């Protein structure tokens, strides 16, 4: 990347490790998780790494396992302005046959709806896991191999670890590693057309299918042509000067300029595209800090202070009811509070002393003296301290 | 209410199977094999399980067509898509497996296509290699070079040089002619056909070579190879995404980084990583002419190409478009314009779609000059959109390995019974040509050649330079 | 005909390429017209609060004007002076009020005095644009097809529907005004019904009834009567269009400003006269004729004699030199 | 440099007759004003302007090449199917004829 290393330094990509000898680095090609990505209005990510946009309104395939059927995912897209060019995600629907063949449904809120049911968070079944993970954004967790992401305002993504290699099918492709292939239809042959393919995975025949695929929305609204210019101009700034050599800002660039044109407020459309490649290059190593009271800081409430780089771990009450579970987690950015404090459900957060217990899930008060005839039980200071 | 129509029957929710996929997953032919949603049916009329819709007809086989480019197909109807056929047997099309010929480009004056299809931007100034044989572990054979100069920015200025290494000889390109330092050894396999606005040139079984006379570098290569090469074209392997893997063997994700690992002189300037912008130098802040440039790309979205625009995207080159005419001043002779589309226009020829979209008022190239040097007009030389580019002459009678199908440029036509002879620029007919055949077999106009080399004892040799009948007397080695 | 026409008269009153009027008290710019498949052009009309302050014409991508109700014009952001011209875009007054020719690009634009924008369209675009001002076909009602496209009853949301924003600022919907008519109702329906009667009644516009109706200009007056204190000055906006509309018909008025007590304004020298040539013979002018032969067109001019000469009619005596 | 074609070895018989540097001086005008991204006929009529002007006086001129401002004429002859080709461009030929 235009930068010299000593022999035998071993640097690391996010997929394998590689190292320097002889003037040539070595390197591994075992497989690593690819990722499926949704955001904006209809911004698609490919698992191999393909960029696109494909403005149909219908419930397309979004993904599959294709050689058996472990889970199906299932977008639902909607016109999302007054504009014809602004088709943004409502909901996705996902289905396991693996439990109960059931259907979980992602609501355009931060809601889950399991069988039409509404449901609480956290929700341990057997293999899925759906918890909140800023308390603003959710996230299932099915078995190890597969993860999802908030669809409340429509930012879907997936994990799909590399036991799935070239075995899904949908819109996002095979995961076969080949960005080439990418547009091929059910019917087992690559189209060079857009507009061909997203058409060919739509579930209703009612739904008219689009015949172009504009690329410049900017065109309908003269006005804001302008300012989508300066207002991603951003992004290639030295402010994201450290991931320029992470991944290429082009397309996310290009993203950009298609929402703020498109959308009915380009404020937050602006400012949750540049976060897609600050999550980007996040997801790579590359943390940037760029937010500003102009650039689009976000309100932690009174109770919250914002943070660029921290533990969602050792935040949640619950975390001393069941304090041996581990937390395999990240150096997340969000809006947590002084390590003295811990979240209470009301959107405070507390010192642990008031920090109520979960014992059995039952919200136990910080006092709460509690026993059958045989054990003995009492809530202490969010954990529950049982006897017998 | 309405009694549905006989060949099908209405549907009743039950109250008890959740599992109510009536009306709402209403099955199609797209949405067959697709898995659908359903909370409950309706009090539709659905056809049976035996049949399914069909465009306001419910289609009673499973026959219903194979979908493409939105397009009809009856089964067993075929497509062909590349060098392959491909039939819809069922309801999935069932395609051959018969890997095409590759092709990198110079699609104006700093982009490169890959084999496997990548453009990508490079703006070089020294000399690169382009793509190679020697690479990793294999023998080497050929080592195509390619070298720039004053072309970081595209302009009037940025003639190519173009080295090619084969079979231990130095062949060399520039300035519309074509050089040999070094001939090669097996001079069998060499092969020169100027035909129209091209210079194609074969080096062998599995290696040809096309050039504009202008910038473009379209090499095609055969199935032999099938990741044996690597350089600026990437490996040609099929993966798409690994065309980046640089020299010191590892994939960069910038490939201005990446052809600086390909530079012959490891001492001249490597490029500078630019800041990214969607408007070039002359075009940065200059919002007016960028529209004028904008709309003048359109020809490649234009009535003229829409039966290309299906089968070829034209994204990729309107993207080359706009860079390289901004760029470019464009004050004289305007083909740093006029050429991004011909490029994507023979693309189009190559998928069988020959196109006529030069006028006299838009890059006229004119054929007059050729007519010229007889007193008398004759008028041979006609400008033709698409002409064929592998015809016989005197100087190479027989039929050659064609890569290209047809070629643009300036085409001498005229009647039957004459060839054509390019040192006597018009046709002439055939025994005009010096054409050789000695002791009766069929061959080519007496190539400068020396047959038999296997055999001491069969050193039968017969060289023929024009016209003459001769054979020559084999050096004895005792 | 050959040609289409829309009026933004008065306050939040709107006239559509075929004869349908509502009210829109509007906050923000509303695209006006233009093409729908692609915009080589569009014409936008900022409203401050409901009542109108500018017309703009964004020429593509890469040049905009912004004239205004005062009169000043500028050019993006840099005020420039008038008369004016680039880009082939000519932007001049005529009759003492202001035009903007786009002629190339097949409209015509212009503003009086008292501010009411109109809008001549090519018939190059039926059934083609769709904006503000309704389509260019001949059905004069299916003409809200939204910016999705979709027959709205409403000409409130419909408005809405075609609002664009800019960076310097975000615009929301607008809300239809509360009336404070239905309270302060007295006499003032009574003795002022006349002046909206008499573009029934009177001669001078008996006659273009079998063009046009009055029935709904009659109809938006009985509404708009009532807000304004004391004045019977308050139907001449609603009928002063009446006159245009039937004009452009290419069946014209005369006179009826005569006794109708309500003259529209005009600065110092001139007043309203009706059907003045465009090529008003000014004061620094060539003599040449017969390249006039444009249509008629409406406005306040000079008297008789008493030559234009920069904005005021001064007597054809003291026409100056220049050097 | 490109519009130094006004003084060049084909012009020099007409350089001596008339003046090129009024022509000069439009042809920098021009051509820098116009962007010239299509058709580049805002530098290539301005020396036609010129060859005129030597042709008036008696100085016919050959100019134009294949590599500068074109100028094909087989449109006419090819639109003529039975290619008789006559629409040659008779260079600077008799504009009265019968
Ligand atoms: C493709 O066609 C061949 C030849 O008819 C047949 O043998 C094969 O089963 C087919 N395969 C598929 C996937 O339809
Ligand atoms: C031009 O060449 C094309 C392609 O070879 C051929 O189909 C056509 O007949 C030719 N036309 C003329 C006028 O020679
Ligand atoms: C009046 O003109 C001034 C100066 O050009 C301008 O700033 C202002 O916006 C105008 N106001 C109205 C109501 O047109
Ligand atoms: C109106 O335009 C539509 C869309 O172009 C067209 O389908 C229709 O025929 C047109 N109708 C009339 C009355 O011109
Ligand atoms: C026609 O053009 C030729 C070649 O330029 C020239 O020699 C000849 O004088 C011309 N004849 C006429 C009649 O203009
Ligand atoms: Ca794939
Ligand atoms: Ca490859
Ligand atoms: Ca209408
Ligand atoms: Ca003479």
């Amino acid at each position: 990347s235009g930068k010299r290393y000593p022999p035998g330094t071993s640097l690391s990509r996010d997929c394998n490790t590689c190292i320097c000898r002889n003037s040539q680095w070595i390197c591994s090609n075992e497989e690593c998780p690819g990722e499926c990505l949704v955001t904006g209005q209809s911004h698609f990510k490919s698992f191999d790494n393909r960029y696109f946009t494909f403005s149909g309104i219908c419930q397309y395939l979004l993904a599959r396992d294709c050689q058996d059927h472990s889970f199906s995912i299932v977008i639902e897209t909607v016109q999302c302005a007054d504009d014809r060019d602004a088709v943004c995600t409502r909901s996705v629907t996902v289905r396991l046959p693996g439990l109960h063949n059931s259907l979980v449904k992602l609501k355009h809120g931060a809601g889950v709806a399991m069988d039409g049911q509404d449901v609480q968070l956290p929700l341990l079944k057997g293999d899925l896991r759906i918890q909140h993970t800023v308390t603003a954004s959710v996230r299932l967790s099915y078995g190890e191999d597969l993860q999802m992401d908030w669809d409340g305002r429509g930012r879907l993504l997936v994990k799909l670890s590399p036991v799935y290699a070239g075995k899904t099918c949908g819109l996002c492709g095979n995961y076969n590693g080949n960005q080439g292939d990418d547009f091929l239809t059910p019917s087992g042959l690559a189209e060079p057309r857009v507009e061909d393919f997203g058409n060919a995975w739509k579930l209703h025949g009612d739904c008219q299918d689009l015949q172009k695929q504009h690329s410049d929305p900017c065109a309908l609204n003269p006005r804001m042509t302008r300012f989508s210019e300066e207002a991603c101009a951003v992004l290639t700034s030295p402010t994201f000067e450290a991931c320029h050599r992470a991944v290429s800002p082009l397309p996310y660039l290009r993203n950009c300029r298609y929402d703020v044109c498109s959308c009915s407020d380009g404020r937050e459309c602006l400012c949750g595209a540049l976060a897609s490649y600050a999550a980007a290059c996040a997801g790579r190593g590359v943390r940037v800090a760029w937010r500003e009271p102009g650039r689009c800081e976000l309100n932690c409430p009174k109770g919250q202070v914002y943070l660029q780089c921290g533990t969602p771990c050792n935040l949640t009450c619950r975390s001393l009811s069941y304090p041996d579970e581990e937390c395999n987690e990240a150096c997340l950015e969000g809006c947590f509070c002084p390590p003295g404090l811990y979240m209470d459900e009301r959107g405070d957060c507390v010192p642990k002393a008031q920090c109520p217990c979960y014992y059995d899930g039952e919200i136990f008060q910080p006092e709460d003296i509690f026993s059958d005839h045989h054990t003995m039980c009492y809530c202490e200071d969010g954990f529950m301290h049982c006897t017998m | 209410s309405l009694s549905c129509r006989p060949p099908m029957v209405k549907l009743v929710c039950p109250a008890d199977n959740l599992r109510a996929e009536g009306l709402e997953c209403t099955k199609t032919c797209q949405n067959y094999d697709l898995e659908c949603m359903s909370m409950g049916c309706v009090s539709g009329c659905l056809c049976p399980p035996g049949m399914v819709r069909h465009e306001n007809r419910c289609v009673a086989l499973e026959r219903c067509p194979c979908f493409h480019q939105g397009k009809e197909y009856a089964p067993g109807e075929t497509v062909k898509i590349g060098c392959n056929t491909c039939v819809c047997q069922d309801r999935k099309w069932n395609c051959t497996d018969h890997v095409c010929d590759a092709t990198c480009s110079t699609i104006g004056m700093a982009h490169y296509l890959t084999f496997d299809g990548l453009k990508y931007l490079f703006p070089g100034e020294c000399q690169y290699v382009l793509v190679q044989d020697y690479c990793g572990s294999n023998p080497g054979t050929f080592r195509i070079l390619v070298g720039n100069k004053g072309c970081s920015h595209p302009s009037v200025k940025c003639k190519k040089r173009v080295t090619i290494l084969v079979e231990g000889g130095e062949i060399e390109l520039f300035d519309g002619e074509v050089n040999v330092k070094r001939p090669m050894k097996d001079e069998t396999h060499f092969e020169v056909v100027e035909s129209g606005r091209y210079i194609i040139l074969l080096l062998g079984k599995a290696l040809s070579v096309v050039w504009d006379r202008h910038l473009s570098i379209s090499v095609v290569l055969k199935q032999t190879y099938q990741e044996k090469v690597c350089g600026l074209c990437g490996n040609f392997d099929g993966i798409q995404n690994n065309d980046l893997t640089s020299s010191n063997l590892q994939v960069e994700e910038d490939p201005v980084d990446f052809g600086n690992s390909w530079k012959v002189s490891s001492q001249c300037a490597d490029t500078r990583k630019v800041p990214l912008d969607s408007s070039p130098a002359t075009c940065h802040n200059n919002i007016m002419k960028q529209t004028m440039v904008d709309s003048s790309c359109r020809i490649l979205t234009s009535d003229v190409f829409q039966d290309c625009n299906k089968l070829v995207d034209p994204e990729p080159y309107l993207d080359v478009c706009i860079y390289d005419t901004c760029s470019c001043e464009s004050i004289g002779d305007c083909a740093c314009f006029c050429d991004t589309i011909a490029a994507y226009a023979h693309v189009c020829a190559q998928h069988g779609k020959v196109v006529t979209w030069r006028t006299a008022t838009l890059c006229p190239q004119s054929c007059e000059e050729r007519n010229l040097r007889e007193n008398g007009y004759e008028c041979e030389w006609r400008y033709n959109s698409c002409a064929p580019a592998c015809q016989v002459t005197c100087q190479h009678p027989e039929p050659l390995a064609c890569p290209v199908q047809c070629v643009e440029g300036c085409h001498a036509h005229c009647p039957p019974g004459k060839i054509l002879d390019e040192l006597l620029q018009t046709c002439v007919d055939p025994e005009d040509c010096p054409v050789c055949e000695v002791a009766g077999r069929r061959f080519a106009s007496g190539k400068k050649v020396t047959l038999n080399p296997s055999d001491p004892e069969h050193c039968q040799i017969c060289h023929c330079d024009v016209v003459n009948l001769t054979c020559e007397a084999c050096q004895e080695p005792g | 005909s050959s040609t289409a026409r829309c009026s933004l008269f008065g306050s939040d009153f709107v006239n559509t390429f075929d004869g349908s009027m509502y009210s829109f008290a509007g906050y923000c710019s509303y695209l006006l017209a233009g093409g729908c498949q692609k915009r080589s052009f569009s014409i936008i009309g900022d409203f401050q609060n409901g009542k109108r302050v500018s017309l703009s014409v964004y020429l593509g991508e890469f040049f905009d004007i912004h004239l205004f109700v005062n009169g000043t014009v500028t050019q993006g952001d840099q005020r420039v002076s008038m008369p004016y011209a680039s880009k082939g875009l000519y932007l001049e007054t005529e009759a003492g009020y202001y035009k903007l020719s786009g002629e190339a690009y097949g409209f015509v634009a212009r503003i009086d005095g008292s501010g009411n924008f109109q809008v001549l369209l090519s018939d190059r675009y039926f059934n083609k644009t769709c904006g503000l001002c309704g389509n260019f076909n001949i059905f004069a009602e299916d003409d809200f097809m939204t910016q999705e496209g979709t027959l709205t009853s409403d000409p409130y949301d419909f408005a809405n529907s075609w609002a664009l924003s800019s960076g310097e600022q975000w615009c929301e919907r607008a809300s239809p005004p509360s009336s404070s008519c239905n309270i302060s109702s007295g006499e003032m329906q009574k003795g002022l019904w006349e002046q909206c009667q008499l573009l029934k009644s009177t001669s001078v516009f008996a006659r273009c009834h079998p063009l046009v109706d009055p029935e709904p200009f009659v109809a938006l007056c009985e509404k708009t009567l009532c807000e304004c204190a004391g004045g019977l000055e308050c139907a001449c906006p609603a009928l002063l269009e009446y006159a245009r509309t039937c004009a452009q018909e290419g069946m014209v008025l005369y006179g009826w400003t005569d006794h109708s007590a309500c003259s529209p304004v005009c600065p110092a020298g001139m007043e309203y006269r009706q059907c003045v040539s465009p090529c008003a013979r000014t004061c620094q002018s060539l003599h040449i004729n017969e390249m006039c032969q444009e249509r008629c067109v409406d406005g306040c001019s000079c008297p008789e004699g008493q030559l234009l000469d920069e904005g005021l009619c001064v007597e054809s005596t003291e026409c100056p030199c220049v050097h």
